[PDB]
């Protein structure tokens, strides 16, 4: 029984010593599976842009 | 001139069998001609989320209503042309299916049992069928007043946790429940590891072993892209939940503290305590005489016309308490003379009701363990809960290690000074406020 | 299903048994 | 080992299976019971079953309950209208105790007036959650329509005779009924010589056969009763064989043919021709079951419904009438032979128990005397014929027949419709 991990507001909890990491349902994996797919589908879109040989200056990102 | 200690060294052994799959096949060998085999699959309402409590209950109603082998009409006709019996319960921590039938009808009620565990078809005109049956199910068990307090004791002792979940579930996920959601029930929690298949009586082992690979075998362990279910402990809030409803004739209260988990090794002083303090009903005939004093002022002063106390537990959490059903104006005196017992357990017990306890416990251990359905219950909820089946040998030594310390320690471990969880239903006006019921849990003498 | 109208005691369960009586699926309807 | 039958020379049947089991389950079964009462007397075998804690010769009322209680034994009294037993159940080491504690119950009762006094509230408080239940109070009137005689008395006392049971009416009970030619000793767990010298030690006295009760005498009558309840209860039975006789076995499988409980749970009893006969009919929330009551006088067949009150008459007509179809003959060997093994396999799982294996015994023991392996129970299921449940059948339809019903009873039909 090692002494614990106090996270504080500049000490994150890491995300090995997450509770939340060893209760896993199929909704947090279905989750998980759509954040994937946002993140895949502005990557191919970013991608798109940013391989077009035709393209001549900044790719406006509207998160900026 | 066999003894007690002798009797217990000639029971049946259990012998426990694992198939590759990780199915765990076990059996207890009697001369009996009758054998009740069974599954018991560790699914239940703390294993639900929100949208999808109630899917077990579901699932459990339209189980013996199809398969895809055999239809609706053809599980029933099987079951009771070969005379068996056939049932299941569904607890909030196990499900089981279990068929009651003659020892040479062994292999047709194992293949029956995996048809019903695997290749359920879940039909969903049936599935609307028993949506109707289970609203008006829910309906009638509103009128069962002990049902209904102890699923109180559980909604504010076990708040925010899955525990709190009933295993019907509410009448809302009952009427939006679909096909998709029990198959995705069933293709979750049914699973190989966490399924055993337990049978007593007139059963060979290797036979019901060589059945299991013949039937059992397909099902598998695997979880679909890795969605595993992860348990999850589940945290004990001292709460009051109280259902003032007057015209209800008699008032029933449940009051609980946390207890231990099915494998802690305090269930027993626990149970130990619990026996002395006992259990009376009206139509009890030692009344006054009775040694219980709770059931024997109870009986004097007709203070309540049942009490019992429970020791309901889970894997990691349990409902320690008693129950008891009250007139009106006599709730504040039976919680304070049950209080009173738990709390003269805790700091001055005696041995000799202590002996009394040890030897009503193992009473109810031997008397309880007796035919093919509660043996086998017992088999198949020792290996899910306990990883082991423990022989009634180990159960005695356990008891005889009971002493009047050991009780007093356990109980202020448990009892003493601890916040209680308290659910009242009907005429609950003369129950004490919390604040006096917390109060009553310790006393200022000691 | 006789039903045998049986009363919950210890030290003294008095138990009077009558005839198969059904009451067999009301629950269930 | 094996179960040892002896007959004692007092009349007393001792009985005893030596199971090798941690617990020891002794029970002395009484051929008394409402049946044995008069109408003076109506009730007493009620307050005695609830007497069973009060103070005896032997030891005082605290005594008995502390005892009992500090070994964690159980003492049980269960009366049937022709039989009283007594059980008491603990670990096989401190059986002794418990053994002394039941003799000195059965055989030297005090009956003393203040305990008795006490006591007769427990006889409404009894007969209240008795009836909590409407079969109970069914099946009450069902027997008192169908027999004027010894078998009519109820199992619970007359509300008039709740106060007025008279320890005197208890002695005498108790002397003339409790006897040693009445009496079996049946003990699991126990071996036969002790349970021997227990019998010579108490049972000794009160020998003979005791007072003899009436032959009962089928009434056909009926009695309705009106309680407003939401679904109607309603019994519709004819006078059939008694116990231990061919036509008992063949109306026991009549039984198990038209349908007696359900083996899947929630399940349509789609072997129960009753069931699905009544079912095709009614669409609303129904029951039906096969009521065989067999006693050593005589028996009772019949037919037990619930059902909606509005729709009582087409559910009580729709079973009587698929009764009425096996008695034409319209009665397949396939189902006669799915009904033996119903029957057969519910014996075994009856006697798979130890409470089961010991009401059993000592129901053997009284009515017929020597034990009869299951094996034979087996046979004799097996030796009914078809014909023999046609011949049921058709007796129940062509004999007088007596109904009780409970409820609304507003479309609930007579015997006479019926």
């Amino acid at each position: 029984s090692f002494p614990k991990y106090k996270p504080s507001r500049l000490a994150t909890l890491p995300a090995t010593l997450d509770p939340a990491e060893y209760d896993i349902s199929p909704e947090t994996r279905k989750a998980q599976a759509e954040r994937l797919a946002i993140r895949s589908r502005l990557k191919r879109e970013y991608l798109l842009q940013y391989n077009d040989p035709n393209r001549l200056g900044v790719i406006e990102d509207p998160a900026l | 001139t066999a003894t007690y200690a002798q009797a217990l060294q000639s029971v049946p052994e259990t012998q426990v069998s694992q198939l590759d799959n990780g199915l765990r096949v076990a059996s207890e060998q009697s001369s009996q001609p009758t054998c009740t085999v069974g599954v018991w699959i560790d699914a239940g309402s703390r294993y639900e989320n929100e949208k999808n409590n109630g899917a077990g209950y579901f699932v459990e109603h339209l189980a013996f209503k199809g398969t895809k082998n055999r239809p609706g009409s053809a599980l029933e006709k099987e079951v009771e042309s070969m005379g068996a019996h056939l049932n299941a319960y569904s607890t909030r921590e196990h499900t089981a299916y279990y068929i009651k039938a003659l020892s040479k009808d062994l292999p047709k009620a194992v293949e029956l049992l995996a048809d019903i565990v695997q290749n359920c078809s879940l039909e969903d005109s049936q599935i609307e069928k028993e949506r109707d049956v289970i609203l008006q199910e829910l309906q009638e068990n509103d009128s069962s007043m002990r049902d209904v307090v102890f699923d109180y004791l559980h909604a504010t002792a076990f708040q925010g946790t899955p525990l709190a979940q009933s295993v019907e579930g509410p009448s809302e996920n009952v009427r939006k429940l679909s096909r998709a959601d029990l198959t995705e029930y069933v293709s979750q929690h049914y699973k190989a590891p966490r399924m055993v298949l337990a049978a007593a009586g007139g059963v060979e082992h290797r036979q019901l072993l060589d059945l299991a690979q013949k039937h059992f075998s397909s099902l598998s362990g695997t979880y679909v892209e890795d969605a595993v279910p992860a348990f999850t402990p589940c945290r004990f809030t001292g709460s009051e939940i109280r259902h003032r409803d007057d015209a209800l004739p008699l008032a029933h209260v449940a009051i609980a503290v946390e207890g231990p988990g099915w494998a802690n090794p305090d269930n027993v002083p626990l149970q130990v305590a619990n026996a002395i303090i006992g259990h009376y009903d009206s139509t009890y005939g030692g009344g006054t005489h009775m040694s219980s004093t709770l059931a024997s002022v109870a009986a004097t002063r007709k203070l309540c016309q049942s009490f019992q106390t429970f020791n309901i537990c889970y894997a990691e959490t349990g409902l320690l308490g008693a129950h008891f059903v009250c007139d009106n104006m006599s709730i504040d005196d039976m919680m304070f003379f049950l209080q009173g017992q738990w709390m003269r357990l805790c700091t001055s017990a005696t041995e000799s009701e202590v002996v009394r306890g040890k030897n009503i416990l193992r009473n109810a251990l031997v008397s309880h363990l007796d035919g093919t359905t509660p043996v086998c219950e017992d088999i198949g909820r020792s290996l899910l809960t306990y990883g082991r089946r423990i022989p009634l040998a180990e159960w005695e030594s356990r008891i005889a290690e009971v002493d009047a310390s050991v009780v007093r320690e356990v109980c202020s471990k448990y009892f003493y000074d601890q916040c209680p969880a308290v659910a009242g239903l009907g005429p609950i006006e003369q129950l004490p406020d919390y604040n006096r019921i917390r109060s009553g849990m310790f006393w200022l003498r000691f | 299903g006789p039903f045998c109208a049986g009363v919950v005691g210890h030290a003294a369960l008095p138990a009077t048994s009558e005839s198969p009586v059904l009451d067999a699926k009301r629950s269930f309807l | 080992q094996d179960l040892e039958f002896t007959r004692l020379p007092n009349g007393l049947v001792i009985a005893s299976l030596e199971n090798y089991a941690p617990a020891s389950r002794i029970g002395l079964f009484i051929k008394a019971g409402s049946r044995y009462e008069d109408s003076n007397n109506l009730g007493t075998s009620h307050l005695l079953r609830l007497a069973s804690s009060l103070t005896t010769k032997g030891a005082s009322s605290f005594k008995i309950t502390r005892g009992i209680e500090a070994v964690g034994g159980k003492l049980s009294v269960t009366s049937t209208r022709e039989s009283m037993a007594y059980t008491v159940e603990c670990l096989r080491d401190d059986i002794e105790i418990l053994m002394e504690f039941l003799l000195n119950v059965t055989a030297a009762p005090e009956f003393r007036r203040w305990e008795v006094a006490a006591l007769q509230s427990q006889l409404r408080i009894d007969k209240a959650v008795a009836f909590q239940n409407p079969q109970a109070q069914v099946l009450e009137n069902l027997h008192a329509a169908a027999y004027r005689n010894a078998l009519a008395n109820s199992l619970y006392c007359p509300d008039y005779r709740i106060g007025k049971v008279t320890p005197d009416q208890l002695h005498y009970y108790v002397q003339n009924h409790f006897t040693s030619a009445r009496m079996a000793l049946i003990g699991l767990g126990v071996s036969h010589p002790v349970l021997k010298q227990v019998a010579e030690r108490f049972l000794n006295m009160r020998g003979g056969l005791g007072l003899s009760g009436a032959k009962a005498k089928y009434r056909g009558g009926e009695i309705r009763d009106q309680n407003g309840d939401s679904l109607v209860h309603a019994a519709l039975v004819a006078e059939s064989a008694a116990t231990g006789s061919a036509e008992a076995n063949a109306f026991s499988v009549l039984q198990h043919v038209l349908g007696a409980g359900p083996h899947v749970k929630r399940g349509s009893n789609a072997t129960s021709s009753l069931y699905q006969a009544v079912a095709k009919g009614v669409h609303q929330p129904f029951d039906v079951s096969a009521f065989n009551a067999s006693y050593s006088d005589s028996g009772l067949f019949g037919i037990y419904t619930i059902s909606q009150a509005a729709s009582a008459g087409d559910v009580i007509k729709s079973a009587y009438d698929q009764v009425k179809t096996i008695a034409q003959g319209n009665l397949s060997n396939t189902d006669v032979q799915a009904a033996k093994n119903k029957l057969k396999a519910g014996y075994l799982m009856s006697v798979e128990s130890s409470e089961g294996f010991l009401d059993e015994v000592g129901s053997q023991a009284l009515v017929a005397g020597s034990y009869v392996q299951p094996s034979t129970v087996l046979q004799q299921i097996d030796s009914v014929a078809d014909a023999d449940v046609i011949n049921a059948a058709k007796k129940f339809v062509s004999g007088r027949k007596s109904m009780a019903a409970s409820g609304n009873l507003g479309h609930t039909p007579f015997v006479d419709e019926l």
